[PDB]
RNA sequence: GGUGAACAGCCUCUGGCCAAUGGAACAAUGUAGGCAAGGGAAGUCGGCAAAACGGAUCCGUAACUUCGGGAAAAGGAUUG
RNA sequence: UUGUGGCAGCCAAGCGUUCAUAGCGACGUUGCUUUUUGAUCCUUCGAUGUCGGCUCUUCCUAUCAUUGCGAAGCAGAAUUCACCAAGUGUUGGAUUGUUCACCCACCAAUAGGGAACGUGAGCUGGGUUUAGACCGUCGUGAGACAGGUUAGUUUUACCCUACUGAUGACAGUGUCGCGAUAGUAAUUCAACCUAGUACGAGAGGAACCGUUGAUUCACACAAUUGGUCAUCGCGCUUGGUUGAAAAGCCAGUGGCGCGAAGCUACCGUGUGCCGGAUUAUGACUGAACGCCUCUAAGUCAGAAUCCAAGCUAGCAUGCGACG
């Protein structure tokens, strides 16, 4: 009664349960380990998946067939406006785990980050933090706040900053209320970390302060939703033959007689997609920082003066105006989805991590249909 | 940059796209998209499809 | 070594025999180097040295297994350049078990990834592309 | 009535009907219908099911034969 | 229960060119196993749906490869014996209903098994197992055959649970968190250099590090390629029809060509994970036992192993900060 012919499992058990993620935003379930020897910096950041394009580059990989050869690679653009720091949170180690010791919030908060605290912002009286920001126009208030910051310097071991996206500077998203999370500071002593955060309230952090080019990141988010969906599509079980009464696309035997139960590891039909996934070791090819020559999609070889956005805007996302990243390979979730960019937990030492990336051409032809021109200007000159 | 010309629609393919069909007489035909590939395989003549650059250069438009 | 290209030629495939060896036709029966998986028919691609038998050709080559090498594939496949380069007909050449070309010359164009992996098929080739 | 070899199928005229409980949504699995890249029965007990061929004109038509057939053999070309 | 089937110990006549024990081990002898078959007839005959295959899951080790080792009549290569080891893998096909069998080929390998001889309200119905029928042997005959062949209906879930997912109360409400516990995922191979080096009379002929890919699996995603069309998007077109043209419409999607968007494919693309403890084993110091000795007290190095880390869940009717 042994299996006649072995074959590896369909699907992985390391991802159960697979259900709706109870979180739209990709939560960082592990931050890079602290290193007090290094200069102080952040460890995570927020972007929005704009779309995909492709590039072509000259590979430098001694021992490869592709060495000194150009290759074409799919990339994802993540429009990634600077975060705003609106808080500073302290953590203390207890025999249970880590505790939020106490938290400090900036004097002003933007009209949209204060939307994150309501579910009906309109009919509200808009009073979130109104009586707290009065802790700053009084002498006793500032005294209390500095008392809290001293508590944070002297007791905390893990210090994190509250930061939110400016969800309004991307008109393509039909959304006004910002995404707010905690990005953990690494490096320095606790006093240095807390001084770094406090001094840096209410001011915008660029994506370069976090990441560098050629650096390896980890993109976290909730996959696309595909709905309640059959077993063959969820798990990949082979179909039953054509001539089966009561349906083909299912699992024939859902377990042996004993145990007299359906094992948890049998493939069943249920939610597919909109799962939480961390997908690690995505490489950074280019940072587009708005306002200088490195923003545009002009490489050192190609010089058609064009911006990163394709013709007719990114589908379902619109036109990219703010800063952005370009990562090799795909990105979780559909267009317009918030993603969390986290520094790697590993130690990048392999060649594939250390190649410097130098592009040759950034495809711009509209991704909506078979794009044939790079710029609307060139299409206009081609038609007349 | 180094573009190349489709041999059915005569339009410039940019790097990272194109389908090249190697006919049994050892010629190389680069189609820019699926539409050229199919009009070619279906035994149509590019000089007679009104949108093709061969048509346009034949009638001087 | 070589890169991964779309596998277009499963077992029981019938390919042209593109050399002056006498066989008009090869019949794929297995592919070298494949580690199997339940129910998957082994598939062959350009450069995949395979086992083939001649079903239509010279009687002195028929009814015996023999190594062949696929040199033309009609399944489009993704070059590293971005182009999806492919041929007009599936075609292969008879080789000795070490890979020496059995015949003398190859009729028709031949794949670059097959040539750069098999030097002697590359040498007997006439139009690499 | 038209096409068409035609009381085939498809569409219309006279006459008769819209009677089969309706509203919203387009998830899985179904019942019925399709389409698929490369390969072409490797699937399976088994080419089961589906696809393919299909009208007409012209040419050509094997073995075997009870000399009647096989035969619409097979194999080709053409069609607005 | 274990005759029988399978497995593994003890002694040592010999084989092993010398040599009992590298590797076997006859005469004997002791055990283990419940996949075979036998025995029994304890439950089930007011029915537990009976062979096989397909699917899919899980576990066992009596280990085939895979990691680490010890031994050799181990020079190298290969092969044999055993140890810690069940994490991972164990294929495509010809013929047969077949399990089994036996070939072709790949492979690192084509190990054995259990789960009511796993699995029929999951399929199939090829075999078998009603009624039709034919042949053979038997019977005087009706008929029989653990002889052969052909045709022969495969019913029900909406209940409970299990499992998969979906809401949800319980210190007002909301953001951010914590992380108990549970799941866990990566596997193997190839090529270049090392190297025609070490080893070897020669014949042949390694490996570590390093580099580049690949196989199986997993998770995503859709720029390109491909696939899909009732966008009934555009065009063409058959038959009818609105007197005609234009515009259409009907033939359940009339048909054909292209066909964006979305969905999607190892048929396309990307990514897949770092510490600690140790098993075998080999060692350190070191007695018992003036010596020796890896063990006795104490120590070390150590693996596809273990636990973490990482990834998923986190109604744990758990907890923290702030508004
Ligand atoms: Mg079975
Ligand atoms: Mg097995
Ligand atoms: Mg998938
Ligand atoms: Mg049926
Ligand atoms: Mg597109
Ligand atoms: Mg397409
Ligand atoms: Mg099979
Ligand atoms: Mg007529
Ligand atoms: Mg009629
Ligand atoms: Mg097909
Ligand atoms: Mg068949
Ligand atoms: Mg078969
Ligand atoms: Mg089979
Ligand atoms: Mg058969
Ligand atoms: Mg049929
Ligand atoms: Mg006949
Ligand atoms: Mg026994
Ligand atoms: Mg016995
Ligand atoms: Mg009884
Ligand atoms: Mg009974
Ligand atoms: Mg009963
Ligand atoms: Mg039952
Ligand atoms: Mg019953
Ligand atoms: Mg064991
Ligand atoms: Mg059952
Ligand atoms: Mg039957
Ligand atoms: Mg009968
Ligand atoms: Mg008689
Ligand atoms: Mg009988
Ligand atoms: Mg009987
Ligand atoms: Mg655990
Ligand atoms: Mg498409």
């Amino acid at each position: 009664s042994h299996r006649k012919f072995e074959h590896p499992r369909h699907g992985s058990l390391g991802f159960l349960p697979r259900k709706r993620c109870s979180r739209h935003r990709g939560k960082v379930k592990s931050f890079p380990k602290d290193d007090q020897q290094k200069p102080c910096h952040l460890t995570a950041f927020l972007g929005y998946k704009a779309g995909m394009t492709h590039i072509v580059r000259e590979v430098e990989k001694p021992g490869s067939k592709l060495h000194k050869k150009e290759t074409c690679e799919a990339v994802t653009i993540i429009e990634t406006p600077p975060l705003v720091i609106v808080g500073l949170v302290a953590y203390v180690k207890t025999p249970r785990g880590l505790r939020t010791l106490n938290s400090v919030w900036a004097q002003h908060l933007s009209e949209d980050v204060r939307r994150r605290f309501y579910k009906n912002w309109c009919k509200s009286k808009k009073k979130a933090f109104t009586k707290y920001a009065l802790k700053y126009d009084s002498d006793s208030g500032k005294k209390e706040i500095q008392l809290q910051l001293e508590k944070m310097k002297k007791y905390a071991t893990i210090v994190r900053v509250i930061a939110h996206t400016q969800i309004r500077k991307m008109k393509g998203l039909k959304q006004k209320k910002a995404h707010l999370m905690e990005i953990q500071i690494n490096g320095g002593t606790i006093a240095d970390k807390v001084d770094y955060g406090y001094k840096f309230f209410e001011k915008e952090v660029p994506v370069e302060a976090v990441f560098q080019k050629d650096e390896m990141v980890d993109i976290i988010g909730v996959t696309k939703g595909k709905g309640y969906e059959g077993v063959v599509t969820r798990w990949g079980v082979t179909r039953l033959p054509r001539k089966t009464h009561r349906g083909l696309r299912k699992v024939a035997c859902i377990g042996a007689w004993h145990p007299a139960r359906v094992s948890y590891t049998v493939a069943r039909a249920g939610q597919n997609g909109y799962h939480h996934r961390t997908e690690m070791n995505k490489k950074i090819y280019k940072m587009g920082k708005s306002g200088q020559e490195s923003h545009e999609a002009c490489t050192e070889f190609d010089r058609t003066e064009k911006d990163i956005t394709p013709m007719g805007g990114f589908p379902h996302y619109g036109v990219v105006k703010g800063d952005y990243l370009m990562i090799k390979g795909c990105c979780v979730g559909p267009k317009k989805r918030v993603v969390t960019l986290r520094q790697s937990l590993l130690k990048q030492t392999s060649r594939l991590a250390l190649e410097e990336i130098k592009l040759k051409f950034i495809d711009t032809s509209s991704k909506f249909g078979h794009g044939r021109f790079q710029t609307t200007d060139e299409k206009q000159k081609f038609y007349g | 940059l180094k573009t190349e010309l489709c041999r059915f629609s005569g339009q410039k393919i940019y790097p990272g796209k194109g389908i090249r069909f190697i006919r049994s007489d050892s010629q190389v035909f680069l189609f820019a998209n699926s539409k050229c590939k199919r009009y070619f395989h279906n035994r149509l003549k590019p000089a007679k499809l009104c949108w093709t650059a061969m048509y346009r250069k034949q009638h001087k438009k | 070594n070589k890169f991964r290209m779309s596998l277009g030629l499963p077992v029981a495939a019938t390919v042209n025999c593109a050399d002056n060896t006498g066989a008009k036709n090869l019949y794929i029966i297995s592919v070298k180097g494949i580690k199997g998986r339940l129910n998957r028919l082994p598939s062959a691609c350009v450069g995949d040295m395979v086992m083939a038998t001649v079903k239509k050709g010279k009687p002195d080559l028929r009814k015996k297994v023999m190594p062949a090498v696929i040199v033309r594939q009609r399944k489009p496949w993704r070059r590293k350049d971005g182009v999806f380069m492919y041929f007009e007909d599936n075609a292969g050449v008879i080789v000795n078990p070490k890979g020496e070309m059995k015949g003398s010359a190859i009729t028709g164009p031949i794949g670059k990834e097959c040539a750069d992996l098999w030097p002697r098929i590359a040498s007997a080739a006439n139009a690499i592309v």
